[PDB]
């Protein structure tokens, strides 16, 4: 299953990305370039794309965004400062006609910070409310501690069981 | 500054600023800046990243990408300016440059690298730059070429739509401005890229990675820590009972010391052309202490006992090696090596006693 991981500079995609692969065999040095890693879960394998390349680069990966069946969107949820920002990302991703049919998965990340946004505060401040035809999720996480990771991925397996 | 040429506890204290900069590089090279082994200029740091043999290639690509420190900055701009890109086509060009550092991992770093090197090409490639309607277009290609080495060679990828010389066109269509960049230039790229992978030179955990891979048991809890690095290793026979005797080649384990950590294997298969090894303990150093031993059964013996502050002395592990050279080799190298890692928790301890103030 391919999965684009997104979001802003320092929400926490990688520190999300090695959290998640953490169980998983490293024999050998990854390939030069930008993180990805193949993740099996509830007997489905996700090979997830840790990106971030700008807007200068964002006309790229589209080639992949074809095939692109699940999208998880990491928003630094004590960043008040950038959760504009971090709406606007997004929602310049959902726009594209190649992920359409992409499934959303929103990780309120950092909520072991004390002024952390609540998944409902950010399901308001990103707009996630008004969507229509997409298939949703939005889970609080702390990605240093690992909470609330795998219950994003029960719903993302639950949605894309190939 | 130094001792007699080259002194024991300045060549320690080198050590230890490595050690530091592998875990934390903006800590590393203020160390390394204070006890005078690194000038305090962009260019000074620049060469020594560049030269000094000991960094982890990964920690050089963090810290070079650190966009936010002005010092930083400056150092990644003198390195890239080291380098003569001129009459080189853009994947040769990279090529060079990702051998030095490793431009792998999180996207604004690679990306903060990877700017400085295509602005740097540009400079030492003006006619190139003319050519095209905008000059982020080579920036764009380097990530083309960044993203291709990735999807052609991660394993993660399979081929699936493993880009062809078709697909890696077609992705770049319009990326000059609304217009394409030359499709023989695109190919040739694309058959470079294809015949030899972007690599990275050999680092010192370059040799980690590829002791840890034949050990087989518990790889040994992932040793190939950016920090670590392989002192040596020597086989020694392990003496249960020092008190009473044993046959000659019994109990013969292989000793692996990094720099931090004492690693001991039985073997596994020696096989022909390659030798794996079993895994049988790991020891921390700190608070770790070597004696030699001889008795009537053992005449090259050593105990390794460790120091706890209240439940003092612990014997680890006893052994036999087979010449008393050996002994006195491995002693040595071990003794250094707790030396190295006693000043650097010292160091951990000061440097956190001042953060609370
Ligand atoms: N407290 C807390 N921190 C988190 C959490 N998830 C990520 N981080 C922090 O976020 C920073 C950047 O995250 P990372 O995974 O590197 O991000 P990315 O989106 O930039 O790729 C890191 O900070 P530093 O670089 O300062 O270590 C990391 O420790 C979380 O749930 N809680």
């Amino acid at each position: 299953m391919r999965i684009l991981m997104v979001g802003l500079d320092a929400a926490g995609k990688t520190t999300i990305l090695y959290k998640l692969k953490l169980g998983e065999i490293v024999t050998t040095i990854p390939t030069i370039g930008f993180n990805v890693e193949t993740v099996e879960y509830k007997n489905i394998s996700f090979t997830v794309w840790d990106v971030g390349g700008q807007d200068k680069i964002r006309p790229l990966w589209r080639h992949y965004f074809q095939n692109t069946q699940g999208l998880i969107f990491v928003v630094d949820s004590n960043d008040r400062e950038r959760v504009n920002e971090a709406r606007e990302e997004l929602m310049r991703m959902l726009a594209e006609d190649e992920l359409r049919d992409a499934v959303l998965l929103v990780f309120a990340n950092k909520q072991d910070l004390p002024n952390a946004m609540n998944a409902a505060e950010i399901t308001d401040k990103l707009g996630l409310h008004s969507l229509r035809h997409r298939n949703w999720y939005i889970q609080a996480t702390c990605a240093t501690s690992g909470d609330g990771l795998y219950e994003g991925l029960d719903w993302l397996s639950n949605q894309l069981r190939n | 500054s130094p001792a007699f040429s080259n002194d024991v506890i300045r060549k320690r204290h080198y050590r230890i600023g490595l050690n530091l900069f592998n875990k934390k590089p903006e800590k590393g090279v203020q160390y390394l800046i204070e006890r005078g082994f690194v000038p305090d200029t962009p260019v000074g740091v620049a060469h020594f990243l560049l030269q000094r043999k000991g960094l982890s290639r990964q920690m050089i690509g963090e810290f070079l990408g650190n966009r936010q420190k002005q010092f930083n900055r400056d150092v990644l701009d003198c390195v890239v300016d080291e380098m003569d890109f001129s009459t080189m086509e853009l994947d040769e060009a990279l090529r060079k440059f990702q051998a030095h550092i490793r431009v792998q991992g999180k996207a604004q770093k690679v990306e903060r690298l990877i700017e400085a090197f295509s602005q740097r090409y540009c400079i030492c490639n003006p006619g190139v730059v003319r050519q095209f309607r905008n000059p982020d277009t080579i920036f764009i290609l380097a990530f083309a070429i960044i993203l291709l080495n990735t999807d052609m060679y991660s394993p993660n990828v399979k081929p699936e739509r493993k880009m062809k010389l078709e697909d890696f066109i077609k992705n770049l269509r319009g990326v000059d401005d609304g217009e394409d960049i030359p499709r023989e230039m695109l190919m040739g790229i694309y058959e470079r890229i294809r015949k030899r992978e972007l690599k990275t030179n050999e680092d010192h955990v370059s040799q980690v990675q590829k002791v840890e891979k034949l050990i087989v048991g518990k790889l040994g809890c992932v040793l190939s820590l950016p920090h670590r690095r392989l002192v040596c290793y020597c086989r020694l026979f392990e003496v249960p009972d020092p008190n009473k005797p044993q046959k000659l080649g019994l109990h013969q384990r292989e000793i692996f010391l990094f720099n931090d950590l004492l690693v001991v294997t039985k073997i596994f298969q020696k096989k022909k052309n390659s030798v794996t090894y079993s895994f049988r303990q790991s020891f921390s150093l700190y608070g770790m202490q070597v004696l030699l031993f001889e008795n009537q059964y053992y005449p090259n013996g050593i105990r390794l006992t460790s120091s706890v502050p209240g439940a003092d002395i612990k014997v680890l592990i006893n052994f036999n090696a087979p010449n008393p050279q050996d002994r006195k080799k491995f002693t040595d190298d071990l003794r250094e090596s707790i030396a190295e890692v006693q000043e650097m928790e010292k160091h951990r301890i000061e440097s956190e006693l001042e953060k609370q103030k």
